[PDB]
């Protein structure tokens, strides 16, 4: 004797020892990315190629 | 019977209750269920509770 068994209810595990099918379908995909940058360029110049006479002391 | 027909007692009042359900046994005069997804969704919920998983 197996006890009350339903007639229209789906066949589910109910007690200890009942078997159940597991469809293993795992798909995990995690990602991360990052970046940082900095730049700085400078040029300076001053040339008195021909100095006038009133400014040759400076 | 005048005082009862004219007044009400403090704390003696009626509240309002609301709920959602399904009506079955109609002669083809129910929802189309293609434009009312909640009818089929709640029917499937009831079946899943009762032991049928569609």
């Amino acid at each position: 004797n197996y006890g009350y068994q339903p007639l229209f209810e789906d066949r589910r595990p109910r007690n200890i020892g009942d078997t159940l099918t597991i469809v293993l379908q795992e798909n995990v995909s995690a990602s991360k990315s990052s970046s940082a940058n900095a730049s700085r360029d400078g040029k300076t110049s001053f040339g008195f190629d021909t100095v006038p006479r009133y400014l040759q002391g400076l | 019977e005048r005082i009862r027909d004219l007044t009400s007692v403090q704390g003696v009042r009626e509240n309002s209750l609301i709920g959602y359900g399904l009506v079955v046994g109609l002669d083809g005069t129910g929802d189309q269920t293609t434009q009312t997804p909640f009818t089929t969704q709640t029917l499937n919920n009831m079946l899943s509770q009762l032991g049928i998983t569609v």
